[PDB]
């Protein structure tokens, strides 16, 4: 059950600095593999090793990458110096000859890593929280809580919905992908909407306790910032309302 | 032409 | 070692059998397997042929024919939670490296049986109040197109699962500040049934 | 565990023929472990250029290696085989026979 | 006639000298056509015949990985051996490992074959219907409980009846000039006095290929395996081989002996007997 571990989750950076990518293999396995995927380019294989050696770096770019298996529960991958092509979902996985044998491999969560020419373009998400019209809740006899997470760069959210305290997974829908509120070219901030439903008198009950909650992946402390904007950090912004029958 | 990609441990 | 498979997107009802393929150009590969992602996860193994025909698991098969260098994987009674992006790797007996086509994404559409195509209006939890405007409810024959300008004309499409009631609905979501921005107005390149309500 | 002591041959390529070129080989097989050290003599003194084939094994997992080089036979020269193996407290020395 | 593609894997542990020595080498029949060292230069696998060479990049990048792949679990192994016995961290020891296929004059499958030995001795081996295993002892049985779990035996089946007999059959077409020549043996007769009663004959086949060759010694049509003597078959270094036999004789009697070459380069048995 406890798999692949990858480090970071994600990560934003600046281009021209170095970036390392963690894996750790599940335990007792001895091959180790490490996958990039763009949109540009698909699923592609950057090297594997077997024993801590590498096998096959056939598929390792030509010079700012770099990859090591100091031992057999530790791999890197160096990007130095990092540039925005760079950014894409990295996996590492892990396997066994016998379920080589097969096709199987397990694979980590991934590394979500945007490298970016500027960070002066970062902005966490406004959160706002609509609220069920009348019509809506007089016609169907359910109601409609809209989220909308907007002005966010580059598109690192993770959205949930809390009811009293508990992360809810029934009655939701987030987009699959995020709208770019798009001024035309690609520098250009993002939004997304996610919907929860719920049973009359839920939304009329006044009582009942409902948030958008929204992870935003952008800097970290150890970026440099000197815009009178607030430094765009990783945060959790988030939004709220109460049930009102009034 | 070798067998592989490669073989089980023993 | 370059296979091409085609991206789709395909959009096709609950019920409906998919088709999915690749072709390639190297010989030499002899290991043919397919992988269903779904958006922002890993890929997951569906199943796997060496050389050698056609396998059965469930509502899927898996073919390989090595002369017309040509694969496919069937999907018998497609279901919503089929939908995902389907991708085809490959190898030979030298490396463990994996060779992968594009992906092709598969969306299928949900069989609603109580359609009502309502619209509506809403206004922050704010003083503020920008709307929006939900377009709810309606069945999985119709497809929504936004469009633009480079001035603000903005919008989305989803299904949800609302559980220990036995219900599902279509959601999608539109806003923009043009302020004479009308949801009677909204969804204008949007072939949509008959519906309209009021304050 | 299990040793098994080297076989030893000594000979030339081809017909040996004084003052003509030629390569003498020192071929040694049936032996286990494959460490093994084995030089080429001249008239006692080692001769420095041996090269020998990749190590490869027989049927019963013995191994055998070819050591060989270039050599100009005479009347009065004396060439020999000399093989050091664990199996041995002591280096083998086999003459060259240019009649075997 | 029948032919064979076999690839043999040494490894010898090296204690204070961190890794395994590691030698491969690939045959087709009796010729040599690559080799791998772990302590060469190259980290390469390296042609040794000239046929070989007309394979391209992607070819010899295919076959070096597999012989390094090869390399780091002959590496494994030893380690785990050394555990399987309860052996001293101290000692050098030895893992090989065989495997091929032969097919018949028509170039079609006769058979496959796959061995692996520890220390020299046998250890475990996939067996004719390349579907089981025999295994000399009970560590073999540990590592045959592995490979069947893992179902090794239809890979490597896979393997040895397809993949080995299509590249064999590829290497003879490629090679056919060096493969499929055949060097009939040129042959003498020595003569040695001993005893004083008796004297030696020596027959001589030099510059034959194949290896395989059929000497006998006659008294009077009568084979004679009699005190007589043949020395291994043994390399003459440029891609021939070298054999000899003798019999020892009483003297005066040097007539009634005749030695009998076979070889596939002669379209006749010769005859010879010594001389002057």
């Amino acid at each position: 059950d406890a798999g692949v571990i990858q480090s970071p989750r994600h990560e934003v950076t600046e281009m021209g600095q170095q970036v390392t990518l963690r894996c750790k293999p599940i335990s007792g396995h001895d091959y180790l593999f490490w996958y990039r995927q763009t949109m540009m380019r698909g699923l592609e294989l950057l090297i594997y090793f077997n024993n801590n050696v590498p096998i096959d770096d056939s598929g390792m770019p030509e010079d700012r990458f770099s990859a090591k298996m100091p031992n057999a529960s530790f791999s890197t991958l160096k990007i130095q110096p990092s540039e925005p092509r760079d950014s894409a979902v990295y996996f590492c996985a892990s396997s066994l000859w016998e379920k080589l044998a097969k096709n199987i491999q397990y694979f980590g969560a991934g590394t979500r890593l945007s490298v970016l020419e500027d960070l002066k373009n970062v902005f966490p998400p406004e959160v706002a929280v609509f609220e069920p019209s009348e019509a809506e809740i007089s016609h169907t006899q359910k109601a409609t809580l809209v989220c909308l997470a907007t002005g966010f760069y580059p598109d690192h959210v993770e959205l949930s919905w809390w009811v009293n305290g508990k992360e809810v997974h029934s009655g939701v829908c987030t987009d699959p992908q995020p709208l770019k509120e798009q001024p035309a070219l690609n520098d250009s901030r993002y939004a997304l909407s996610s919907r929860l439903r719920v049973s009359a008198t839920f939304w009329q009950d006044p009582r009942n306790h409902f948030r958008c909650q929204v992870q935003f992946y952008g800097l970290s402390e150890n970026d440099e910032w000197t815009q009178d904007r607030a430094k765009p950090v990783t945060q959790i912004v988030s939004a709220e309302a109460w049930g009102r029958a009034d | 032409y070798q067998f592989g990609p490669d073989f089980p441990i023993a | 070692k370059e296979v091409e498979q085609d991206p789709g997107p395909l959009s096709v009802p609950e019920g409906a059998i998919v088709s999915l393929n690749c072709t390639y150009s190297n010989s030499a590969f002899q290991y043919f397997m397919w992988y269903r992602q779904y958006s922002r996860k890993g890929p997951e193994l569906l199943m796997y042929t060496y050389s050698s025909g056609n396998k059965e698991d469930g509502r899927f098969t898996a073919q390989v024919d090595k002369s017309s260098k040509y694969i496919s994987l069937f999907i018998r009674d497609s279901q919503p939670s089929d939908s995902a992006t389907y991708l085809c790797a490959m190898r030979g007996d030298s490396s463990y490296k994996l060779i992968f086509g594009s992906g092709t994404r598969l969306l299928v559409r949900p069989d609603i049986q109580n359609p009502d195509p309502a619209v509506y209006q809403l206004r922050d939890s704010k003083s503020s109040d920008k709307s929006v405007c939900l377009f709810t409810d309606f069945d999985s024959q119709t497809n929504v197109s936004q469009s633009k300008d480079s001035d603000v004309y903005i919008t989305d499409k989803c299904v949800l699962d609302m559980r220990s009631m036995d219900f599902k609905s279509n959601s999608a979501v539109a806003w923009s500040n043009k302020s004479d921005f009308a949801c009677a107005n909204a969804f204008n390149n949007s072939i949509i049934p008959e519906d309209t309500f009021f304050p | 565990m299990i040793q098994r002591t080297p076989k030893i041959q000594v000979y030339s390529r081809h017909p040996a023929e004084n003052g003509k070129s030629n390569f003498l080989n020192c071929y040694v097989s049936g032996f286990h472990p494959s460490d093994i050290e084995v030089d080429l003599l001249k008239n006692g003194e080692r001769i420095e250029k041996v090269e020998h084939s990749d190590l490869s094994f027989s049927k019963d997992w013995s191994f055998y290696l070819l050591y060989y080089t270039e050599f100009t036979p005479t009347e009065k020269d004396e060439y020999a085989c000399r093989v050091n193996h664990v199996t041995l407290s002591q280096p083998k020395i086999v003459k060259w026979d240019r009649d075997m | 006639g029948s032919h064979s593609m076999r690839y043999f894997f040494t490894s010898v542990s090296r204690p204070g000298r961190g890794e395994p020595r590691f030698i491969a080498v690939g045959y087709v029949d009796d010729t040599q056509f690559v080799r791998f060292d772990s302590d060469a230069a190259s980290q390469r696998m390296e042609p040794r015949a000239p046929w070989i060479e007309q394979e391209g990049p992607e070819y010899w990048d295919g076959e070096t990985r597999k012989v390094k792949a090869h390399s780091q679990t002959h590496r494994v192994d030893l380690g785990t051996l050394r555990g399987y016995y309860n052996q001293s961290e101290a000692g050098s020891h030895t893992v090989q490992r065989m495997y091929g296929c032969d097919v018949g004059s028509d170039w079609r499958f006769l058979r496959g074959y796959h061995q692996y030995a520890y220390d020299g001795k046998d250890y475990i081996a996939l067996k004719e219907d390349l579907r089981s295993w025999t295994a000399a002892d009970m560590a073999a049985q540990t590592t045959k409980h592995k490979w069947e779990a893992a179902h090794v035996a239809e890979q490597l089946r896979a393997y040895l009846e397809g993949t080995c007999v299509e590249w064999l059959r590829r290497y003879l077409e490629n090679g056919k000039e060096t493969l499929q020549r055949t060097d009939a043996p040129k042959t003498h007769m020595t003569h040695h006095a001993v005893s004083d009663h008796e004297a030696t004959l020596r027959c001589w086949a030099l510059s034959f290929y194949p290896a395989e060759i059929t000497l006998t010694w006659q008294r009077d049509g009568e084979d004679q395996t009699q005190d007589t003597e043949l020395v291994e078959t043994r390399p003459a270094g440029d891609g021939t081989f070298q054999k000899w036999a003798a019999v020892v004789v009483p003297s005066g009697q040097e007539q009634r002996y005749t030695c009998h070459v076979q070889h596939e380069g002669l379209p006749k048995p010769l005859t010879l007997r010594w001389e002057p």
